[PDB]
RNA sequence: UAGCUAGUAGGUGGGGUAACGGCUCACCUAGGCGACGAUCCCUAGCUGGUCUGAGAGGAUGACCAGCCACACUGGAACUGA
RNA sequence: CCCGCAGAAGAAGCACCGGCUAACUCCGUGCCAGCAGCCGCGGUAAUACGGAGGGUGCAAGCGUUAAUCGGAAUUACUGGGCGUAAAGCGCACGCAGGCGGUUUGUUAAGUCAGAUGUGAAAUCCCCGGGCUCAACCUGGGAACUGCAUCUGAUACUGGCAAG
């Protein structure tokens, strides 16, 4: 099996490329509290599938270039 | 609004408490019942009732031993907005073990003496004392 | 039988149409070595007379704390005025760690192993009672079965 | 050069070299692999004053590791049939 | 100062300046001295305490005091700082070490003699 | 160091005798114990919650000869010791070489059993020891170099020790100069007029 | 210090490297980063640990060991695993 | 390291002593000389200046200086406050964000449990050893409060469905 965070497209205006946003939790190192904390990455869409807001899911792999090294498995979601 | 439905619970007790009211009554729902179930087993509390059909309520009666109240102090720990998780070897140990710590396990709403022997950890939810 | 510790002695002065008027103003606590203390606040000219007197009012009206061995039940955290206090209960033998007014009670109350620190205001008049009030909210075991099971 | 050799760790005089799996180009008492036994050149008939585990020592040394002059003499100093 | 608050804005600490600039944290340092001179204390005592202007290695004109009854420093003479503030003095947050360098020390002193730098009497 | 000084002096501030002159006649008198520590030890003071620990403190150290430095890291034993700190150090310190040679009649007081155990008079378990602060287990056993036990201090050390009290728990053959270390002193056996913890409190001020 | 950014961000192709890759170049698109704080400025080698503290924490990063960087200063290749 | 050889021989000093703080008197001086961390000492009987006598503390060290933590619950996660002491925006609407009444089901992300990797060794800690002891050295375990994977548990929080 294979790990593979799934999240919503926030840009969507590159050829190929597209920035998906991850949310994900964490207690504060001090506070405890559990704050919502987000990842931009540029995942990889060759097919230009999915597009904006669309629950995406993806992996990491090679780095398909500078400031990308994920691609898209699946969306899971076409957009509200 | 009622962001905590558990704090208005345990506050309307030790009101209560302090007010001699012979008993007090509120909104049930599951939670608070299994929290007033610990209460009753562990003799802080007389009994306990849900009365109404469509509209749940909770008779709980408040117990008083001498000239004073059973319940000296009772606060909320794991509150909204700020949750609490503990591990088996982490439950806290209320009045040095003359009082008890309600906590929520996978396997139910027990007192933290039960869930640290079942070996499991839980979310607090207060320090009856 | 019953252990005399003073505290600490003030002057004190009130003035009036002819000037100021010198005093004096001694604090003390009484404990009987098991679970029995009770401080006396009292005050006179001499700075003699108002400890003597003060001893009376520590005598008169002590007060029974149920007692643990040595330590106490467990931790309490008495208070008053603006002086908070923290007892907490130790090991045999870990000794009576406390500041000032503080240990003065714990001492004479039978108290001989217990690490509580005050803090707040630090003034003796407050901390005794503070701490005295503390003592008192710690229940035996026992007691805490007379309340549920019954 | 995976090899297994000594590094001192007593105090002055008084040394304690322990045996370990290290990389050769690594110092002595630098970074090594895993350490595989222990010995000690002082004792006092302490029942106890050299260690080994020749089974780990056999994973390594058939794996393309080498031996110290020293510690192979070790290996044999002991009853390594046994 | 619910726990976000703190999340969004960090509990301050502070940044307690030294009482003492003598630089590089040093227990001590070098000077040229200036001048020397005998100022009047502040408002409660009176007095001459002695007092006199170095001038520190790093640059930094301060003043010291010079402890002890009597001293001998003049024009160019090399001395050592200690730092040690003196409240009837304002501006002398130092004190001259007294015994080394250019600086003697407190002859007939007896008790105390670390202080004011006093070798043994004799026996 | 080892304070090498007017002894008698040291028990007059305690205000009792701390052995330190355990000679055969002596014992209080002939000094005036209780009189006055000093030029001005006449005066009867009030010593402070502070001074009666600090006292307290300060006798039982130099009843051991032991001095501040040594005896801190005892306390600080005593703490780390899965016991209690307050017979812990005081056991601690009886274990002390110096103190068992004492105790087991040889040298007339400890002071001069530190140099039979420094000059190589003293030997445990068939080792020769010359470290006062040396820590005896028990089942050591205590005894006396051949070429030291026909000396003339040690035979008039024991001369009072019968005359002087018993070490309940710990075996000593006055004969060829012997000395078992049965086991450690209960508080009991090894209790008095001296009160630990008002001094372990002190190192915790 | 509130805006930063053209080989910038991505895409095709050729080239290049031990290797993935704007690493490189021509062409195309108009993108990419930022208050969850970019850019700018000042200060600093990082860690295991060390000191203090009841702990949480605070202050640190000498000796010892893991990693990194530098070798008169600035720049450049050669040989070579 | 052992054996022997003289001979107490070759080896004690530093700070402080008004309160905090353990330790007091006499001279001299006379808001001068001086002390001093703070409060404050000195203007003819100074326990506070300088010396002496005595005492206290520490010891081949002692004292001062510099600097970090402590005390400081004085940046308060544990662990504080805002009527008058410092502190409620002059007041509303509201995006982001934080929090969310009640029931059943479902999911299993947080959460809990079990396990597997890994978290270098050395420190630290417990037990045990070795240099006469100690410092020091060392065997084993513990701990490394963490991250990831896997297998479950489903009370609570989160998602989804129907209310
Ligand atoms: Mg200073
Ligand atoms: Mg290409
Ligand atoms: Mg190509
Ligand atoms: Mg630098
Ligand atoms: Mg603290
Ligand atoms: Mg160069
Ligand atoms: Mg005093
Ligand atoms: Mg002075
Ligand atoms: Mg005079
Ligand atoms: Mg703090
Ligand atoms: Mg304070
Ligand atoms: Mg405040
Ligand atoms: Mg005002
Ligand atoms: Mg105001
Ligand atoms: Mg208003
Ligand atoms: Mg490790
Ligand atoms: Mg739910």
């Amino acid at each position: 099996k294979i790990r593979t965070l799934q999240g919503r497209v926030v840009s969507d205006k590159m050829e190929k490329s597209i920035v998906v946003a991850i949310e994900r939790f964490v207690k504060h190192p001090i506070y405890g509290k559990f704050i919502k904390r987000t990842t931009k990455l540029h995942v990889h869409d060759e097919n230009n599938e999915c597009g904006i807001g669309d629950v995406v899911e993806i992996r990491e792999c090679r780095p398909l270039s500078k400031t990308k090294s994920w691609t898209l498995v699946r969306v899971v979601e076409k957009a509200v | 609004s009622m962001q905590d439905p558990i704090a208005d619970m345990l506050t309307r007790i030790r009101n209560g408490q302090a007010a001699n009211k012979a008993a007090v009554t509120m909104p049930s729902s599951k939670l608070k019942v299994a929290i007033a179930n610990v209460l009753k087993e562990e003799g802080f509390i007389e009994d306990f009732k849900v009365e109404g059909d469509t509209k749940p309520e909770l008779e709980l009666t408040l117990k008083y031993f001498q000239g004073k109240a059973v319940v000296e102090s009772i606060q909320r720990v794991s509150r909204p907005g700020l949750r609490i998780y503990k591990r088996k070897d982490e439950l806290p140990k209320v009045m040095a073990g003359l009082g008890i710590a309600v906590v929520s396990t996978s396997k139910g709403v027990m007192t933290d003496r039960a869930a640290r022997q079942a070996g499991l950890g839980g979310e607090i939810i207060c320090y009856v004392a | 039988e019953l252990q005399e510790k003073l505290i600490a002695v003030n002057r004190v002065s009130k003035t009036v149409k002819g000037g100021r008027i010198f005093s004096f103003t001694a604090l003390t606590v009484v404990g009987d070595g098991n679970g029995r203390v009770g401080f006396g606040y009292g005050k006179a000219r001499e700075v003699p007379a108002a400890i003597q007197k003060a001893m009376e009012k520590a005598r008169r009206n002590m007060i029974n704390v149920a007692l643990n061995n040595g330590t106490l039940q467990h931790p309490v955290k008495g208070v008053h005025t603006g002086s908070r206090v923290f007892m907490q209960p130790a090991s045999e033998g870990t000794g009576i760690i406390a500041g000032g007014a503080m240990r003065a009670v714990l001492e004479v109350a039978g108290v001989h192993n217990v690490l509580a620190k005050a803090y707040g205001s630090t003034n003796p008049i407050n901390v005794v009672r503070a701490t005295i009030d503390g003592l008192e909210n710690m229940n035996s075991p026992e007691m805490v079965a007379a309340k549920r099971g019954k | 050069m995976v090899t297994i050799r000594l590094a001192r760790h007593g105090a002055k005089k008084r040394p304690f070299y322990q045996v370990v799996v290290a990389d050769s180009r690594n110092a002595r008492n630098g970074r090594f692999i895993e350490r595989v036994g222990f010995f000690n050149p002082i004792a006092s008939e302490k029942e106890e004053g050299t260690r080994l585990d020749l089974d780990r020592i056999a994973h390594w040394v058939g794996q393309g590791a080498t031996i110290s002059d020293r510690v192979a003499a070790l290996i044999k100093e002991v009853n390594k049939a046994a | 100062a619910t726990v976000n608050q703190l999340v969004r804005k960090p509990r301050a600490r502070k940044v307690a300046k030294s009482n003492v600039p003598a630089l590089e944290a040093c227990p001590q340092k070098r000077g040229v001295c200036t001048r020397v001179y005998t100022t009047t204390p502040k408002k409660p005592n009176s007095a001459l305490r002695k007092v006199c202007r170095v001038r520190l290695t790093n640059g930094f004109e301060v003043t010291s005091y010079i402890g002890g009854e009597g001293h001998n420093l003049q024009e160019h003479s090399v001395i050592l700082i200690r730092g040690g503030r003196v409240k009837d003095l304002p501006g002398v947050r130092y004190h001259t070490v007294r015994g080394a360098l250019d600086c003697s020390g407190v002859k007939d002193r007896k008790q105390a003699r670390s202080k004011y730098g006093v070798k043994r009497p004799k026996a | 160091a080892r304070y090498l000084g007017p002894k008698l002096k040291l028990s007059r501030r305690e205000g009792t005798d701390l052995f330190l002159k355990s000679g055969v006649r002596a014992i209080d008198t002939k000094c005036k114990i209780e009189q006055a520590p000093g030029q001005h030890g006449a005066r009867k003071p009030r010593l402070s919650d502070y001074g009666v620990q600090l006292r307290e403190k300060q006798k039982v150290r130099r009843i051991y000869g032991v001095l501040e430095r040594q005896f801190r890291n005892y306390y600080k034993e005593a703490a780390r010791l899965k016991g209690n700190t307050g017979e812990n150090l005081l056991a601690l310190l009886e274990g002390r070489l110096d103190n068992v040679v004492y105790r087991m009649g040889f040298g007339a007081t400890r002071a001069e059993a530190r140099q039979l155990v420094s000059h190589k008079a003293i030997m445990v378990n068939g080792r020769v020891v010359n470290i006062a602060s040396y820590q005896v287990s028990p089942n050591d056993v205590v005894s006396i170099r051949e070429k030291a036990k026909k000396q003339s201090r040690v035979k008039a050390a024991l001369e009072l020790a019968e005359q002087r009290e018993k070490p309940t728990w710990l075996e000593v053959d006055a004969g060829k100069m012997e000395g078992t270390f049965k086991r450690k002193p209960e508080r009991s056996d090894l209790s008095a007029d001296i009160n630990e913890h008002l001094i372990v409190e002190l190192y915790s001020k």
